[PDB]
């Protein structure tokens, strides 16, 4: 089906304190497979899956070099920025960036993305048609400015529509087996009462790949969630993930309380009612 | 595999 | 600048069982800027042997993280997760329900 | 773009030189590359941004440094015979700005000689029309013959009535080895101009070889009872005959 | 080997396809570039590709293909001021080595029409100590050869541009020091047609 990879990178400045704390993360779907850490140990790009361990050394020193070229880019962006701003040398900042693409079924290129954001909001972003750029203030506009002349866009374009979807092919066919399974929801229902007036209802989904699902509640018919506590997707730890749904109900309604699951490891979706 | 060339903001 | 407070989750990577190895969760998520100190108690004490996941983030920015460690439940040992953030004025105790 | 200094140079074993490169682009990444016959382009020394440096694949006696951006010299302490190369400074933006891609400087032409009595100016003479080739083609060249020079340290051009011209001239692309088995072999080299017939035989128009050569300084010392080969320009002439 | 080029020289004649092909060795590549190297002059940057596919700038197309790590240089109806040595360049990113094949060198040769070789002697102006004899205005597939020994200095072919009736001419010029010499005895070793002109 549908596929993606996506690479993420962090870097907060420690003002007083040093170079700043620069993180990268790669996903394939919500797999990952690379990392660097700055505090870490080995000072290099680093395997996460065992699909990607099989590259060759060359593999190794470029992505580790690449990634040092990032963390640079980053530090010198945290200080540009504090620039932009007049912020003072005092205070820790944060720099974001997101990038990577989507294929489809056939595999072939469907979306490309390139996010940047500053303190946790948006900054510079590479538009959808890969061409043009949405800046966030006037002091992202002088970034928009030296992109344009830079010919980052055109630079980006190539990446997303050629060697982002060349290497995620890649990684699919290499990590076959980890990354092309569906893990169904293991599913169960728990009751647990307050005080014999009120009545909570759990609806659990554990034990899936990928984390996507859909959990909604519903009195017969018409669905109730004007009343649904529902906890984030949750990492189990080991590849899967889990999710419940809730509802406060009065003791007498439980049998026509049902609760729906969608996701794509299962055929039909299913229903589940207390019994 | 990373983007190979990252630009200054 | 934008701050967000995390959202914690304290909870078991199988379904719990006496006497049966396992693994102690403590998903904190939502969270904005990255800088955060997250322990799991194990009986008011600190356990040292915690892994954490590599920093990331979701679509809004804001950062997630799961720390965990093996464990081995049983009715008495009580478990927790510290969390401390600067949008806390005092750290966060959350303690493991097996319910949930 | 990347410019670099100077165009051409002599040293003997032992001596101490320096070559400039300078970039106007904010480039962060400069390099520099040696040129040789057998083995295309290989990078001596390079630097990914102002203070800092690091080796190629060549970095034997050369030395480099960085304090500014736009600057980036490479030095010979003591000069080798291997180290007669064309040198070709590079600059690339890095991690800055500006269109991605690697521009070159124009070059330097490097010659080191175990003794400098071997540099020698070149002769120069101008050859003129066969009589036979104006009887039969209705055309004139006249050819140019610069020999017995080392180094290989030339620029020729043809200048009829006092303007340089381009369009006869057809100059050998590189000089030629006299003694072709010798490390210190002198050169020559030879050029064309074709003109029509009706233009050589023409008594006013003045036809100039002029062969510039690149050689010692005026601060180098010569003991030799010869001329001292400096840097100077020699020329051939023939008029237009009146037949 | 990390960049391979196409062998050399390569002869084209004027108006026809010079087809330069390039390969590199390593899959992360991600940058693509020609330049183009005249004789005495430095490496000038001529073509950039990025993506799989044809990239077409005035009479220049690139190719790349990364499945096959190929990069390849079409030039379109060729030119005398075509005739250079042309290096393919390759990256990966960055702070990488940009990697540099060796050059192959490409000769474009001029249309003559209708050829007739000779070979003249000059004779200086002022007072030199030799003579030249010039061999001029012939084929395109004619090669001149060696020197003799250590006596008989030959000059390689080359081409001039006379823009005047638009005429183009091969030439070459051998000499030698002492006169033990003359023009029949210059290109005696030099696959020569057989009505050439020998004038004195």
């Amino acid at each position: 089906g549908s596929h993606s990879m996506r690479y993420f990178f962090t870097s907060v400045s420690r003002p007083g304190r040093g170079e700043p704390r620069f993180i990268a993360v790669g996903y394939v779907d919500d797999t990952q497979f690379v990392r660097f850490d700055s505090d870490a140990a080995s000072q290099r790009m680093e395997p996460r899956a065992p699909w990607i361990e099989q590259e060759g050394p060359e593999y190794w020193d470029g992505e580790t070099r690449k990634v040092k070229a990032h963390s640079q880019t980053h530090r010198v962006d945290l200080g540009t920025l504090r620039g932009y701003y007049n912020q003072s040398e005092a205070g820790s900042h944060t720099v974001q960036r997101m990038y990577g693409c989507d294929v489809g079924s056939d595999w072939r290129f469907l979306r490309g993305y390139h996010q940047y954001a500053y303190d946790g909001k948006d900054y510079i972003a590479l538009k959808e048609d890969l061409r043009s750029w949405t800046a966030a203030d006037m002091a992202a506009q002088t970034t928009k400015h030296k992109w344009e002349a830079a010919h980052v866009a055109e630079q980006l374009r190539a990446y997303l529509e050629g060697t982002c979807v060349e290497w995620l092919r890649r990684y699919l066919e290499n990590g076959k087996e980890t990354l092309q399974r569906t893990d169904a929801p293991k599913t169960h229902m728990t009751h647990h009462a307050v005080s014999d007036h009120e009545a909570t209802l759990r609806c659990w989904a554990l034990s899936f790949y990928p984390a996507e699902i859909t959990l909604t509640w519903q009195r017969d018919g018409e669905d109730q969630t004007q009343d649904t506590e529902l906890v984030e997707t949750r990492p189990a730890g080991d590849g899967t993930f889990q999710k419940w749904a809730a509802v406060v109900v009065p003791s007498g309604q439980e049998q026509r309380y049902t609760c729906h699951v969608q996701h794509e490891g299962l055929p039909k979706p299913l229903t589940l009612r207390w019994e | 595999l990373l983007f190979g060339k990252p630009v200054y903001v | 600048m934008i701050q967000r407070t995390p959202k914690i989750q304290v909870y078991s990577r199988h379904p719990a069982e006496n006497g049966k190895s396992n693994f102690l969760n403590c998903y904190v998520s939502g969270f904005h800027p990255s800088d955060i100190e997250v322990d799991l108690l194990k009986n008011g004490e600190r356990i040292e042997k915690v892994e954490h996941s590599d920093l990331s983030f979701s679509k809004d920015w804001s950062f997630y993280l799961l720390y965990y460690t093996e464990f081995t439940p049983t009715e008495k040992d009580e478990y927790a997760c510290r969390v401390n953030h600067v949008t806390l004025s005092q750290p966060k105790i959350v303690k493991w329900d097996r319910d949930m | 773009g990347v410019t670099q200094t100077p165009k051409f140079q002599v040293l003997k074993t032992g001596q101490s030189m320096t070559l400039q490169c300078a970039q106007d682009m904010n480039h962060e990444y400069m390099s520099w590359y040696r040129q040789d016959p057998g083995m295309g382009l290989r990078l001596i020394h390079y630097s990914v941004g102002a203070g800092i440096t690091d080796q190629g694949e060549v970095p034997n006696g050369y030395n480099v440094s960085r304090s500014t951006t736009e600057d980036f010299p490479l030095r010979l302490l003591s000069a080798a015979p291997s180290q007669t190369s064309v040198y070709f400074c590079a600059s690339r933006p890095g991690l800055a700005g500006g269109r991605p891609e690697q521009y070159f400087g124009p070059g330097t032409r490097l010659t080191v000689t175990e003794d400098l009595k071997n540099v020698f100016p070149p002769e120069v003479a101008v050859f003129e029309p066969s009589e036979a080739e104006i009887s039969h083609t209705q055309k004139a060249t006249l050819v140019c013959l610069a020999t017995g020079f080392y180094p290989d340290h030339v620029e020729l051009s043809w200048w009829v009535n006092g303007k340089e011209v381009h369009s006869g001239v057809s100059t050998d692309p590189q000089p030629l080895k006299e003694q072709p088995a010798l490390n210190d072999s002198r050169y020559a080299l030879s050029s064309r101009l074709r003109v029509s017939a009706t233009f050589w035989q023409n008594p006013r128009n003045h036809f100039r070889c002029q062969v510039q050569f690149y050689g010692l300084s005026e601060n180098d010392e010569w003991t030799q009872d010869r001329a001292k080969p400096v840097t100077q320009i020699v020329s051939a002439e023939a008029w237009g005959r009146a037949d | 080997k990390e960049v391979e080029q196409n062998s050399g020289p390569l002869s084209v004649p004027e108006g026809a396809i010079a087809s330069l092909n390039c390969t590199y060795s390593d899959r992360g590549s991600q940058s693509f570039f020609w330049y183009r190297q005249y004789s005495g002059k430095s490496p000038e940057l001529i073509m950039s590709i990025y993506s799989n596919g044809d990239k077409e700038d005035g009479r220049f197309t690139a190719q790349l293909n990364k499945a096959s790590q190929y990069v390849s240089l079409l030039i379109r109806d060729s030119q005398p001021s075509d005739s250079a040595t042309y290096l393919c360049a390759v990256t990966t990113d960055s702070w990488g080595k940009l990697q540099f094949g060796a050059g192959t060198q490409v000769v474009v040769t001029p249309d003559i029409q209708n050829p007739d070789p000779a070979v003249y002697q000059l004779r200086d102006s002022k007072s030199s100590d030799k003579s030249v004899c010039l061999f001029t205005d012939f084929d395109s597939q004619t090669n001149v050869s060696q020197s003799k020994d250590s006596d008989v200095y030959i000059t390689d072919k080359t081409v001039l541009d006379m823009r005047s009736m638009d005429f183009k001419s091969n030439s070459a010029v051998a000499w030698s020091n002492k006169s033990d010499f003359a023009c029949a005895n210059a290109f005696n070793n030099s696959i020569i047609p057989e009505d050439t002109f020998f004038p004195s």
